[PDB]
């Protein structure tokens, strides 16, 4: 329950933002914490070590993931010089 | 008339014609015509390849039609009682 | 190998010889009308030659062959008394289409007569073909080469006209092509001696004919769904024309005795007040429009509508003498237009740059050879004895009439109004005063090439109007079996 | 294999830095995808709905191996496009198989055939184009959530590092932030209907799901509506990865704006993997049974996007004109049908599913291929429009405007004539492959009763046949705006060429111009090969057809 | 029977919150400072008009059953035909009034004939190949079964035909049907 | 003008832009009382009047073989 919470608040990251593309990443930070955080409470309910690993692979998953848009938002950002959207 | 090995023999003397024609080089000089042959030939064994495809997938097709015939017959046989 | 798959092979032989001579002598482009030419004259050969063998009271379907390597998709070829005289026509066409056109098509030479001989195998192909799902790939096949003919010859206006052929027949066409994959779906296949043997129950048969009539109607064309054909008839190349008027608009026509007459009797027979209403509103409001349009090739293009919708109404009688009319009307069309638009798209504007009738007057007393053909030709389209309109007309007419009295009585006005439009405009052209003072220089009279096209498409209709025999003997046994009804003590006999 | 090429490639892409090596790299990947359909062909001598390999967590079945193969043999017909130059130096004199195999042709070579183009420089390319068919051969062969997951990022990820791997280009470290941005957003969806999933079955086994699911078709306690929720929240995510409607806004601006040869790459690969993988899901979780579950099924968002992707692909693309947005586009279009093929669960609509993909595959192949190869012919020409002096980043899609394509059929009629068999195969004109695919789904749909989604097929085909006459029109009915280089030929400028022998001999010396430069064989080739696929198919199409008979007789094997 | 007015109030909110939906995300997307009140103030309409063309398509369909009593797929064309016609109402031109009303009306009543498998199909539940070998070998049928639905004349006189015939005619004109000879010596 | 060379044709300036006119009216029709009127009479009305009177009067005659003491009529 407090997971749909972090869940609708990573969801209103995106409804909130007309210009700031840092906080879309941000956004997408908060829903996969969010369902993590939703997985391992289940797996604590249903006595399984599976529900552990799978969230031991989100957070790699998400870590690498983090690590190629904060490369590809680089390689923008040396050609551009702004973070903003002008809206 | 679709004879498999006539078939791709020519369909790979066609490759080579609208090859020559993309590239806008002309279809017949002499020292280039080895590969008419070649194309052809290259063609004839995607075909003979194609045929013993075509053999296994008769069989395959076959022995399902039958599967298909047998489950049918069982279940109506089922229902009798 | 079948004389039919010959027929098929031919044009695709010319079409090769055409793109490769460059590589065994900047040859000239004579050489490669030559070429085409010489193909068509020996496709005509070879469907002479099918004609002569031919037996009018088969109903085994005549030089096929055995396949026994079946697969999803395989070309079945075989020809009845309904289809030979659609092959004959589009061999004798065809040859005459280049003709015409021999001196007119000044740029991208290699690529018009490769379209034109790759439209004669695709359109041979339809009347050949014994698949219903066969037939529809033929039919939707001569777009692209028709859409590329058009934008690539056409007059001022050719994009409009490309795009409009294209996309009307398309869009009827995927009304036909939902129809046919229904009845593939049912039989098992569109093989036509196993489909006219199936017995579609009635509302199927109501939902299979619209879809099949929807895309006919585009093809006919029915008045309100020809602005296609007045654009790409007139601005198409003059070979496109004729190729376009006298085989295309026959596709629909001879689709009608393969698709709707075996296969949807019963749809067929309940709706043909619908069918003769739309048929009898196109023969008076073409034939009007017709009276009012001052672009010449516009004038022969909206008269074809005229006459496509007594063959339509033929067609739809149900009874033998309307159904060989229908056919024998087809056929004559075909010999009269493919005239009437080189009188116009290939003399006249040839001659002056123009397609507007108010330029044109008293061309009689410079171009007698002209008048006298084009006179002819204007009582062909008016339906005159001794051509083969009056015998089609008049059969199809009187098969409309014993169908449906006030359907024909109303058809029956386009003795008086086809007469109208065509000597109107032909009084106005060869007649109607001395010769017309736009005509800065005087112009020379027909030329050798334009004397005998118009010469051997008048032969045709002229003696096939004597002796229609000559395609009635042949049609009478198998268009018996599209026939739908009994006589009470005629039937059920033991 | 895969595995084995990725990583020996990457340690002898680790210690080197030259980038004369490219060339060499992505034809040593050519080579390595040639064993991996090797080893694949030969794992197709058994009839099963599916073997679990590795604990459980993968699976094979006659379906997945032949879609390795597929993507394997698409992989390396677009990795020619980085294993040679676009353009070679012919002369009838060094025409021979003895000239070919012994002798050598000595010219200055760099300018003509742009031997330093960008395209020709990045060492790591065809590497992480390894990575993502990685991801794509595992994720049709997962058997697990987990897997499924792990299988996605990868492929994504990829194609996230593929669209921005040209640095130096503003455009394509744009399209990269949006493909990354968006498509984060849609592995969110995919995560939150797996774990949705995970939380209430307690499994992560796709075999366990089924069981559930099909104990759970029955005609109160805990009434199983999380499967069917689940898999909707899971296939929009889906949805979005495809770029089907109305999830679609991305790929336009992507497609357009990363360079022309990745986008030929990006545009194909990824639609395969997730078709593929959704048909299987789709299968197992056909309600049978008309239950209440099946009023809530998780397929009506295909058919919706479908019905969405076949009116905003005709509709949307009428006005475009810059031609890699019109491809994209006709792709969302044409991903109208392959959803409606797998929504209506049939062994006709599986078929026609099958059929179509692959057909679409080699199609919107044969579009790239014509496209970028039109693009290297230009070099001998040159224009003066205003227009085209204007466009961004040339050197990475020389062809970006459908008016650069006007009279392209008096500049090259046969590679024209190619562009309108293809373009009119999209349409789906008999009797070419494409008509026969879209027959196929129309035939499926309509045995089926989706009368109304059949309708909206027809009238949408007609909407989109007018952009396609759109650019026919431009390449055949205007005269073009390019004219050839006077100085490639201006009858005093002629490069040198030697032929040599193999003793490095000189045999003879010639002059040459720039009607001696043409199109690469590989390119040339291909085209040629694929067209006639396209035009000849109604003599070709037992063996391919009955190929998915087969298939889906064995995943429908009752 | 139904309440007319009540099923047409449950359409007016279902695609009135729709519209709803879209007036905020036009809001959310506004460029200048407006504020969260411009939900009623600009984008107000546009939910209004969808409450309006669902509220009157729920509302007509409901009542074209009520007057037919019948249940058949014509109620959901009509429907569309007054929600189309309240599509156009706004733009306020006449042919857009009508146009609108037939798209409407002819969309959702091919759907409703058809059963379009937007949420489902009619699954046949049966032997799929005995209905296809059924309808395949159907070749001959009791002819009654045709002439109950094409009927006699045009063409179409089974044996029998002129008694009965000869008795229709006596029926309506009052005239008995004797024919003439053409041989005097009869 | 369009591709071979024809005859000097006094080509008359508002001849030509009638016959412009005409090609391009289309693109200026609108709807209006008299045009959906007249589009309403020749489109609806009149074809429908003749498709019920065809309809009402299928099967009613046939002349084939009728003597004195039969009806033309046959239904
Ligand atoms: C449907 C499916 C079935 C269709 C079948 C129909 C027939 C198709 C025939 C295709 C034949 C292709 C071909 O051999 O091209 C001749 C082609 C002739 O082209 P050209 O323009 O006259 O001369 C080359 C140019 O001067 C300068 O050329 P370039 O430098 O521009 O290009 C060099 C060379 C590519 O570079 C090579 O050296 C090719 C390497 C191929 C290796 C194959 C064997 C591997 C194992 C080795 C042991 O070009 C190609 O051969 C293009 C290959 C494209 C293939 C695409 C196939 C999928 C589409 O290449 C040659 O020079 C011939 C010598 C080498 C032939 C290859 C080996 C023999 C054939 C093996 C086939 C497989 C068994
Ligand atoms: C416009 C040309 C239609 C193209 C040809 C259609 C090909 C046949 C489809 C006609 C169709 C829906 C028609 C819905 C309205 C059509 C569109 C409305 C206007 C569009 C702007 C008839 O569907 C009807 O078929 C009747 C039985 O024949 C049933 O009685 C009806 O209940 C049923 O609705 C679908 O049924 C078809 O599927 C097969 C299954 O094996 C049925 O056996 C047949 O039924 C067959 O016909
Ligand atoms: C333009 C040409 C038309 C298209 C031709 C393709 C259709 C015909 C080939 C379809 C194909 C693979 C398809 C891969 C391509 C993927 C998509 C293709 C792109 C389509 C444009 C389906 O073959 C598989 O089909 C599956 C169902 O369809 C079956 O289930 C499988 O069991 C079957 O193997 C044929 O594969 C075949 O490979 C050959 C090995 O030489 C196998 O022969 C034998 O195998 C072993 C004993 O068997 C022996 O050890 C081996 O010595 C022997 O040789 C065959 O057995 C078969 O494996
Ligand atoms: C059952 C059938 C009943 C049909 C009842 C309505 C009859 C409508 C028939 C539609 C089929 C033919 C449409 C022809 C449209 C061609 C055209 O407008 O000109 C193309 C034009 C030619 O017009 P142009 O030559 O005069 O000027 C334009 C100049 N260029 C081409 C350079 C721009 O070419 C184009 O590509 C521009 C078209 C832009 C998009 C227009 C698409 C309209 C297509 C509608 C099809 C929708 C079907 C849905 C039903
Ligand atoms: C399109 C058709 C693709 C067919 C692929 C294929 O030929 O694989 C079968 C074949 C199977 O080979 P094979 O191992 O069966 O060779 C014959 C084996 N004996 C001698 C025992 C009969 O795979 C290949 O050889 C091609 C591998 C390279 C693929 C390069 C394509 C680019
Ligand atoms: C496509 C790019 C080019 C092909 C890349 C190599 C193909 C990789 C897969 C593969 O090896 O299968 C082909 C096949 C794999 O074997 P195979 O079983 O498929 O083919 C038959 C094998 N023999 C000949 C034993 C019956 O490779 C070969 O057969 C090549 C044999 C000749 C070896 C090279 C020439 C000799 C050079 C001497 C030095
Ligand atoms: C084949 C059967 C015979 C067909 C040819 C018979 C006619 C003939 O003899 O050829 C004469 C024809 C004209 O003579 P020619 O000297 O070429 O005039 C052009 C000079 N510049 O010379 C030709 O150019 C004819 C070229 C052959 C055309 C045959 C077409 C065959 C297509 C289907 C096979
Ligand atoms: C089936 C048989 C094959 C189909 C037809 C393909 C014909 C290709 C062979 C022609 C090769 C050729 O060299 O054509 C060259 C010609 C223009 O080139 P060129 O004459 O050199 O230009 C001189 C400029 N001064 O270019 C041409 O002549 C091509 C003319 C256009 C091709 C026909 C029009 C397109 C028809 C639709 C094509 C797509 C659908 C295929 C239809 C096939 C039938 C269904
Ligand atoms: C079946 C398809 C039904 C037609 C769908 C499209 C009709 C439509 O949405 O309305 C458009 C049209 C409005 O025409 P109008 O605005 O007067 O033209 C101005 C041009 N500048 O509306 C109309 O003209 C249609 C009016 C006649 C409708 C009779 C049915």
């Amino acid at each position: 329950n407090i997971t749909l919470i972090l869940f609708l608040i990573g969801i209103l990251g995106f409804v909130l933002n007309r210009k700031n593309i840092i906080l879309m990443l941000i956004s997408i930070e908060i829903m996969l914490l969010s369902i993590t955080f939703l997985i391992l409470l289940s797996s604590l309910n249903m006595d399984d070590i599976i529900g552990q690993t799978y969230a031991i692979y989100i957070i790699v998953v998400a870590g690498a993931e983090s690590a190629i848009g904060l490369g590809i938002l680089v390689a923008f950002y040396r050609l551009r010089g702004s973070i903003a959207i002008e809206y | 008339m679709v004879n498999r090995i006539l078939f791709w023999t020519g369909f790979g003397l066609a490759v080579r014609f609208w090859q020559l024609g993309i590239e806008m080089r002309p279809f017949f000089n002499r020292k280039s015509l080895w590969a008419y042959p070649l194309f052809g030939g290259v063609g004839a064994s995607f075909g003979y390849w194609l045929q013993s495809i075509d053999e296994k997938q008769t069989k395959m097709l076959e022995e399902r039609k039958q599967a298909i015939l047998e489950k049918r017959a069982r279940r109506a046989q089922r229902q009798a009682e | 190998m079948s004389l039919l798959y010959v027929l098929l092979i031919i044009p695709i032989i010319g079409i090769f010889l055409i793109s490769t001579i460059d590589s065994f002598y900047f040859f000239n482009v004579s050489y490669y009308k030559k070429i085409a030419l010489i193909t068509t004259i020996l496709n005509l050969i070879v469907s002479l030659i099918i004609y002569i063998l031919f037996d009018f009271s088969n109903n085994q379907f005549q030089f096929i062959q055995e396949n026994l390597d079946l697969s999803f998709y395989d070309i079945y070829l075989g020809v009845d008394g309904v289809s030979i005289y659609f092959v004959l026509l589009t061999t004798i066409i065809m040859p005459i289409a280049l003709v015409s056109n021999w001196n007119s098509i000044t740029n991208n030479i290699k690529s018009y007569l490769i379209i034109m001989l790759l439209l004669e195998t695709l359109l041979l192909a339809v009347f050949l073909v014994l698949d219903v799902l066969l037939f529809y790939i033929f039919f939707e096949s001569i777009l692209p080469p028709l859409f590329i003919l058009i934008g690539l010859f056409g007059s001022s206006n050719k994009v409009r006209a490309s795009f409009y052929i294209f996309l009307y027949t398309l869009l009827g066409s995927l009304f036909l092509l939902l129809s046919i994959l229904t009845m593939s779906s049912i039989v098992g296949t569109t093989y036509f001696d196993v489909l006219l043997k199936s017995s579609f129950e009635y509302t199927t048969q109501l939902f299979l004919f619209f879809g099949i009539f929807i895309a006919f109607a585009v093809k006919t064309p029915v008045w309100g769904l020809n602005s296609w054909l007045l654009r790409a008839h007139v601005e198409s190349p003059l070979g496109g024309s004729i190729v376009l008027a006298a085989i295309v608009l026959k596709l629909s026509l001879y689709g009608v005795f393969r698709l709707i007459l075996p296969i949807l009797p019963q749809a067929s027979l309940n709706l043909t007040y619908i069918v003769y209403a739309i048929g009898a509103i196109t023969v008076l409001y073409a034939s009007f429009s017709t009276l009012r349009t001052v672009d010449v090739k516009e004038l022969i293009a909206y008269s074809s509508v005229a006459h496509a919708a007594i063959y339509l109404m033929g067609v739809f009688s149900n009874t033998i003498q309307g159904l060989e009319g229908a056919i024998l009307l087809g056929l004559a069309h075909g010999f009269v237009s493919s005239g009437l638009f080189i009188c116009a798209g290939g003399i006249l504007y040839d001659r002056t740059g123009t397609r507007l009738i108010y330029f044109f007057r008293g061309l009689t007393q410079i171009m007698p050879l002209f008048s006298l053909f084009f006179f002819i030709l204007c009582l062909g389209n008016a339906g005159t004895p001794l051509t083969l309109n009056f015998v089609g007309e008049f059969m199809s007419l009187y098969g409309t009439l014993e169908r449906l009295p006030i359907a024909g009585m109303l058809a029956s006005t386009s003795i008086i109004f086809s007469a109208a439009y065509s000597i109107y405009m032909y009084n106005r052209i060869a007649f109607g005063g001395s010769v017309s003072l736009y005509f800065i220089d005087c112009f020379r009279d027909l030329t050798k090439r334009e004397f005998f096209i118009l010469f051997t498409l008048v032969s045709f209709t002229v003696i096939l109007g004597i002796y229609p025999s000559f395609v009635l003997d042949g049609l009478h046994y198998n268009i018996s079996s599209v026939v739908y009804g009994i006589e009470p003590n005629a039937s059920y006999l033991t | 294999m895969i595995m084995i090429s990725i990583l020996s490639l990457l340690l002898s892409t680790s210690v080197t830095l030259r980038r004369d090596m490219s060339i060499l790299f992505n034809r040593i990947s050519i080579i390595a995808l040639a064993y991996c359909i090797l080893h694949d062909t030969m794992s197709l001598s058994f009839i099963s709905k599916g073997i679990g390999l590795h604990g459980g967590l993968l699976h094979i079945t006659n379906l997945t191996q032949i879609f390795h193969i597929f993507i394997f043999i698409i992989s390396i017909l677009i990795l020619q496009l980085t294993s040679f130059y676009p353009r070679k130096v012919w002369i009838p004199e060094y025409s021979s198989l003895k000239d070919i195999f012994f002798n050598k042709i000595l010219y200055y070579r760099t300018k003509i055939i742009n031997k330093m183009g960008e395209h020709m420089k990045i060492i790591e390319y065809p590497l992480i184009l390894l990575f993502v068919i990685s991801g794509a051969v595992f994720l049709i062969s997962t058997n697990d959530l987990v897997s499924i997951f792990l299988s996605i990022e990868l492929q994504s990820y990829g194609l996230y590092l593929l669209s921005t791997i040209y640095r130096n280009s503003e455009l394509s470290t744009t399209g990269g932030l949006i493909y990354f941005l968006l498509g984060g957003l849609s592995s969110c969806f995919i995560l939150l209907g797996t774990s949705l999933l995970y939380v209430n079955s307690g499994t992560t086994s796709l075999d366990g799901l089924y069981i559930l699911n099909s104990i759970s078709d029955v005609n109160s306690w805990y009434k199983p509506y999380y499967l069917n929720f689940s898999l909707l929240i899971f296939s929009i995510g889906f949805l979005f990865k495809v770029s089907a409607a109305p999830f679609h806004f991305w790929s336009p601006d992507v497609y357009d704006a990363i360079p022309t040869i990745v986008t030929t790459f990006v545009a194909i690969i990824a639609k395969i993997s997730i078709f593929i993988f959704l048909l299987e899901l789709v299968y197992y979780t056909n309600s049978n049974a008309n239950s209440y579950l099946s009023e809530f099924s998780w397929t009506y968002a295909l058919l919706i996007s479908s019905l969405l992707s076949l009116i905003i692909g005709t509709v949307v693309g009428l006005t475009q004109f810059r031609i890699k947005r019109l491809l994209a586009y006709s792709t969302i279009s044409h991903v109208g049908f392959i959803l409606l093929a797998l929504s209506v669960s049939s062994i006709e609509s599986t078929q026609a599913f099958i059929f179509y993909l692959i057909q679409y595959s080699i199609s919107n192949l044969n579009a790239f291929f014509i496209l970028i190869t039109i693009g290297f012919s230009l070099y001998g020409y040159v224009t003066n429009n205003k227009e085209y002096k204007s466009l961004l980043d040339k050197n990475n899609s020389p062809i970006q405007l459908i008016s650069q394509l006007k009279g392209y059929f008096y500049i090259n009629p046969l590679l024209s004539l190619s562009l309108a068999i293809t373009i009119f195969s999209f349409v789906g004109v008999p009797p070419l492959v494409g008509f026969f695919a879209k027959q196929m789904v129309l035939s499926a749909a309509l045995d089926n009763g989706y009368i109304f989604l059949s309708l909206i097929a027809i009238i949408t085909s007609v909407i989109g046949a007018v952009y396609y006459l759109n650019v026919i029109k431009e390449i055949f009915f205007y005269s073009p705006e390019h004219e050839v280089n006077p100085v490639l030929n201006e009858s005093d400028s002629n490069f040198s060429l030697r032929i040599l022998n193999e003793k490095n001999v000189l045999i003879r010396s010639v002059l040459l111009k720039g009607r001696n430069i043409f199109i690469s064989s590989p390119f040339s080739i291909t085209i040629s090969i694929i067209t006639n696929v396209i035009l000849l198919f109604i003599f070709m199409n037992k063996e391919w057809l009955s190929m998915g008979t087969i298939l889906v007789q064995i995943l429908f094997s009752a | 029977p139904k309440d007319a007015v009540h099923l047409g109030l449950k359409g007016a909110a279902v695609v009135g919150g729709i519209g709803l939906l879209f007036a905020a995300v036009r809001t959310s997307l506004a460029r200048k400072n407006v504020g969260p009140w411009a939900i009623f103030t600009r984008n107000g309409k546009l939910a209004a008009t969808f409450a309006a063309v669902g509220g009157a398509y729920d509302f007509t369909r409901a009542a074209a059953a009520n007057l037919r009593e019948k249940e058949d797929w014509v109620n959901n064309g009509i429907g569309g035909l007054f929600a189309g016609a309240t599509m156009g109402l706004t733009t306020g031109r006449i042919p857009r009034v009508l146009g609108f009303a037939a798209l409407t009306g002819v969309v959702l009543a091919t759907a409703e004939y058809a059963g379009s498998g937007l949420r489902g199909v009619f699954k046949r539940d049966v032997d799929e190949y005995e209905r296809k070998e059924f309808l395949r070998k159907n070749r001959r049928r009791p002819i009654e079964e045709t002439l109950a639905e094409i009927g006699e004349g045009r063409g179409i006189k089974p044996p029998g035909y002129y008694e009965r015939r000869a008795q229709r005619l006596k029926e309506k004109y009052g005239v008995d049907i004797n024919p003439v000879c053409a041989d005097p010596d009869q | 003008m369009a591709g071979l060379q024809h005859y000097k044709i006094a080509m008359d300036p508002a001849l030509v832009r009638l016959g412009s006119m005409i090609s391009n009216r289309y693109k200026y029709f609108r709807w209006t009382k008299r045009t959906a009127l007249v589009s309403f009479m020749y489109v609806v009305v009149v074809p429908s009047t003749i498709g019920y009177l065809a309809y009402k009067t299928d099967g009613l005659w046939d002349l084939r073989a009728k003597r004195r003491g039969d009806l033309i009529s046959e239904r």
